[PDB]
């Protein structure tokens, strides 16, 4: 603890203004500015103005073929839908917020607007998390009896829902809280104290290790195997100089694929482990905004690097923009 | 990328062959998209062999009215097995598609060793195109003394396996008609691989097959049919036309032999076409072409042509290349439709 505590709100800012009471309905210039406000709507912007495109092109892409109507796909469907949940629930209403310098959507508000943003955020987290599974199995083949047909991919689906409102539904319900985060013109998950008396703690271990470490695990799992089978297949059949040159290219972007997963959940894992480990912290209120822009790029990055670099999709577009 | 994960899956499956349900088979990269579904490499996780399954989309299905071609394709390659005519294992149905499980022909097909020779070669060597010619007609006769008109033949129809032996497949084109009946007037497959007689609705036999010989051979050879060039891809109007009226330029790159076998099947009239003559299926052989073809080594499968597939060479497209045809706009089966679907399977 080193910010502000108090029974519905934890300002990580510390006390010494007489104005972090209630950033509710306080207007935020004790711990933030007017040009920090125009930054941060300028980042809200960028990520509409991207987040909503891609998402869109995943959906879009499908219906012109009808081949591409198919179970296979479904998981991606479902990765543009949870990306759009991110710029509906958080992007826009941090976007309009800002401008006024603080968030006047109320404690009722908070309490919605953190859920959308929360529920998108996670449902994009365990579409990830199955992507990387349903590769793992299909493709270097350990496990018997499963396959990426229509009923498995329907459970795929709905399972990153559930886990999502696993996560996204208890502070609702007085397991937590939502409360601002950031120049408190957005709101986000309290994880800041382990306060018993909205049983905080148990959800914060909860979050840490369900929600980050297993995923992390996870991905590390998958893609590392993915990347084993890709350079030995490559050694069974070298006749081809594009096939090798591609091993490396795909080893090359499976890394990146486990580094775009890192930046997006670390921040807010690595924060909130600190503060729980050692009491106190010197971390500002601007540097937990750091966290939230990380986090809210994967809406843009996921679908660049899960749809836009695979032939079928590419020739489609390309076809659709150059006249079609 | 995505592409090259899938031919690692694919490669995976070859050096595991080299050493139901659709869930009882790992699959893999399609090798084409059919008229009806998908068709993938698959192998079976309890034998360790190679199957192609060919996926027929129960959506599909219904879109063309298909039912009755699918039915034929069933009963006649599960009742016709021999070593140019592929082998049927399984006929199932998932919940999405009905599926034929056949033994595999890992070569690749004809149609795609036109192109896979290198496309600076124009076409094949007259000896590998005859083999080749010779074996499909074994294949034919076979069919015919089952009275079975196959119609539409075509390239991609003749599969090579890795033995250098080919097989016919696609059975469902066909119609089985006993002699004394198989005059009856009538249109069915696909055009540009169709004879005069089908096209004007008129009565046909064995002759047909002839026909779609003599497309496949000029193809074999010049790297492209009679009905097209190589800067026609016209209507059907049209396409329609060149089957009835036209008798090729025939290249210098044939021997006289097979320039001479073109030239008879080329020309209009069953009664000028070879084989039908009082309806021979060994009319055929009396053409100079077959003094290179010995009838005992031709029933036993023993003929080798130039150019033989490995199993270490890959022969397959990409699984996300597909075609892609109609598929539900809010629609939903009639009774019929699913009454079809299960009595295919079996
Ligand atoms: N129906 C069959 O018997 C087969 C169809 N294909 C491929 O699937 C494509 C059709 O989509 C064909 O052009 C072949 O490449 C096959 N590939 C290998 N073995 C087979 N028995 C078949
Ligand atoms: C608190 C916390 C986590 C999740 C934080 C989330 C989900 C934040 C979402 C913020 C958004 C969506 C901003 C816009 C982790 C990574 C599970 C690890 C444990 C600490």
């Amino acid at each position: 603890m080193n910010g502000t505590e108090g029974p519905n709100f934890y300002v990580p800012f510390s006390n010494k203004t007489g104005v972090v009471r209630s950033p509710f309905e306080a207007p935020q210039y004790y711990l933030a500015e007017p040009w920090q406000f125009s930054m941060l709507a300028a980042y809200m912007f960028l990520l509409i103005m991207l987040g909503f495109p891609i998402n869109f092109l995943t959906l879009y892409v499908t219906v012109q073929h009808k081949k591409l109507r198919t179970p296979l796909n479904y998981i991606l469907l479902n990765l543009a839908v949870a990306d759009l949940f991110m710029v509906f629930g958080g992007f826009t209403t941090t976007l309009y917020t800002s401008l006024h310098g603080y968030f006047v959507f109320g404690p009722t508000g908070c309490n919605l607007e953190g859920f959308f943003a929360t529920l998108g955020g996670e449902i994009a987290l365990w579409s990830l998390v199955v992507l990387a599974i349903e590769r793992y199995v299909v493709v270097c083949k350990p496990m018997s009896n499963f396959r990426f047909g229509e009923n498995h991919a329907i459970m795929g689906v709905a399972f990153t829902w559930v886990m999502a409102l696993a996560c996204a539904a208890p502070p609702l319900v007085g397991w937590s809280r939502y409360i601002p985060e950031g120049m408190q013109c957005s709101c986000g998950i309290d994880y800041y104290t382990p306060h018993e008396e909205t049983n905080n703690e148990s959800f914060v271990i909860y979050m840490f290790v369900v929600h980050f470490i297993i995923p992390l695990i996870v991905i590390f799992f998958c893609y590392g195997q993915l990347v084993f089978t890709v350079k030995e297949a490559a050694a069974q059949q070298q006749e081809s100089a594009t096939t090798q040159k591609a091993e490396k290219e795909v080893t090359r972007m499976v890394i990146i694929m486990v580094i775009a997963f890192l930046i997006c959940w670390l921040p807010y894992a690595g924060v909130a482990f600190y503060i729980f480990t050692h009491q106190g912290s010197d971390f500002g209120p601007i540097f937990m905004t750091i966290p939230a822009f990380f986090a809210k790029t994967s809406a843009v990055y996921n679908p660049v690097i899960y749809i836009m670099m695979n032939k079928q999709f590419r020739n489609c577009m390309v076809t659709t923009l150059c006249c079609g | 990328l995505e592409t090259v994960v899938a031919n690692s899956a694919f490669i995976a499956a070859r050096g595991s062959f080299d050493a139901m349900g659709e869930d009882w088979f790992l699959d893999f990269r399609v090798l084409g998209r059919g008229g009806f579904g998908e068709v993938f490499a698959c192998q079976m996780k309890a034998t360790g062999k190679l199957y192609a399954c060919k996926k027929l989309n129960k959506k599909r299905l219904k879109k063309r009215k298909g039912y009755q071609g699918a039915m034929v394709e069933k009963k006649i390659l599960a009742k016709v097995h021999s070593r140019f005519i592929v082998s049927l294992a399984y006929a199932f149905e998932t919940k999405t598609d009905l599926c034929l499980v056949m033994t595999i022909m890992n070569g690749g097909d004809i149609r795609y060793h036109i192109y896979n020779v290198d496309e600076d070669n124009p076409g094949f060597q007259e000896p590998r195109a005859i083999f080749y010619t010779a074996q499909i007609v074994s294949g034919l006769e076979h069919l015919h003394q089952r009275n079975i008109i196959y119609r539409d033949l075509k390239p991609e129809n003749v599969l090579l396996d890795d033995d250098g032996n080919v097989r016919i497949s696609d059975l469902g084109l066909a119609v089985e008609l006993k002699a004394g009946q198989t005059k009856t007037k009538g249109y069915a497959g696909t055009p540009g691989f169709m004879a005069p007689e089908l096209l004007l609705g008129e009565e046909y036999d064995f002759s047909v097959d002839y026909f779609a010989l003599g497309v496949t051979l000029y193809e074999m050879i010049a790297a492209r049919g009679p009905f097209r060039a190589r800067g026609e891809k016209v209507e059907n109007k049209e396409l329609k036309q060149r089957v009835l009226e036209q008798a090729v330029t025939y290249p210098d790159k044939f021997s006289p032999a097979s320039k001479d076998f073109c030239e008879a099947l080329l020309q209009k009239d069953p009664e000028k076409r070879l084989g039908f003559r009082d309806g021979s299926c060994d009319g055929l052989r009396t053409h100079p072409l077959f003094r290179d073809i010995s009838w005992r080594q031709l029933e036993a499968g023993m003929l080798t042509p130039p150019f033989v597939p490995d199993s270490r060479t890959v022969y397959a497209k990409n699984i996300q290349d597909v075609g892609a045809f109609s598929t539900v706009k809010g629609v939903a089966f009639e009774k019929a439709d699913t009454e079809f679907f299960q009595e295919f399977a079996s």
